């Protein structure tokens, strides 16, 4: 009928930075109605190895290099030197 | 080992579509090939003053609020052979993921299982004629890597996604 | 026409630095980085 994929989620305050190799801590929430509605537009995967060209291929979620996030939008572009 | 104590403030982070235009004596060349696939000699192409409305969303394993493929699901990687390299996937249709600070994110079961078989219709083998495609979840590593981490309403969410990547197809 | 593009950039390195510098001005924490 209306089967939805419920994913357990957690709000952390101490995080490993994505900018550079660091750690950061933010204040706890103040709002009691944090609400987001995003549109999955993609996926960033990775494949299991040691089974090259064989019958199965395992693919797991990935991410981490935020560059790979800009790359998905900028792929079709390029800067050429103009006179 | 630099520690910095700033007046940690409760602000609200909002994404402003960023347009990137031509930098100095350079020119931006947009490839118009509806299904341009990464590296290669783009046939249909043209100069532009600025790219397009790019929404800088920081998050893991799931690209959100961005550009979709206008034709079919297109994947891209530097080397589809080296298992160590990230494979980006551009989706055909958008999927929704509604989340709240109350600890959960729900996404339509049907909508997402469909995109899975679509992505499955072309994995590593390279749109391979056929073989078994398996979706498992993260092997391990940082919380931001092992879970769909993102900044929702200013706060940092770490959504457990074992349920999105745990299935088998052919 | 008939040009070349790839898994390199345009604004990948640029944008990355704009966004890193955008986050800094916005979401301020209490940082800790290792030199």
């Amino acid at each position: 009928g209306s089967d939805t994929i419920t994913l357990p989620c957690r709000i952390k305050q101490i995080i490993n930075m994505w900018q550079k190799v660091g750690k950061a801590m933010y204040a706890p929430p103040i709002s009691g109605q944090i609400r987001c509605s995003s549109n999955i537009t993609g996926l960033l995967l990775t494949r299991d190895g040691g089974n090259s060209n064989n019958e199965s291929e395992i693919f797991r979620p990935g991410g981490g290099d935020m560059r790979d996030n800009w790359r998905s939008e900028l792929y079709k572009y390029k800067v050429v030197k103009i006179e | 080992t630099s520690v910095i104590t700033q007046a940690c403030p409760k602000v609200s982070f909002e994404p402003i579509p960023i347009h990137y235009c031509a930098p100095a004596g350079f020119a931006i060349l947009k490839c118009n090939n509806k299904t341009f696939n990464g590296t290669g000699p783009c046939t249909n192409v043209s100069t532009v003053q600025c790219t397009h409305g790019i929404r800088p969303v920081v998050s893991t394993q799931l690209l959100l609020n961005g550009s979709l493929a206008e034709e079919e699901v297109v994947i891209r990687s530097v080397n589809f052979t080296d298992n160590a390299k990230t494979i980006i996937v551009q989706l055909n249709t958008s999927v929704e993921i509604n989340c709240t600070g109350a600890g959960h994110c729900n996404i339509s079961r049907a909508k997402w299982n469909n995109t899975l078989k679509q992505i499955a219709s072309k994995l590593r083998e390279q749109f391979g004629n056929n073989k078994t495609i398996i979706f498992k979840q993260s092997s391990g590593g940082d919380p931001e890597i092992v879970t769909h981490s993102f900044n929702c309403g200013g706060e940092f969410f770490y959504c457990n996604s074992t349920q999105l990547f745990n299935s088998t197809w052919f | 026409t008939e040009n070349f593009n790839m898994w390199k950039n345009d604004m990948v390195e640029q944008m990355h630095e704009d966004i890193i510098s955008l986050w800094d001005q916005s979401l301020k924490p209490c940082v800790k980085l290792t030199p």
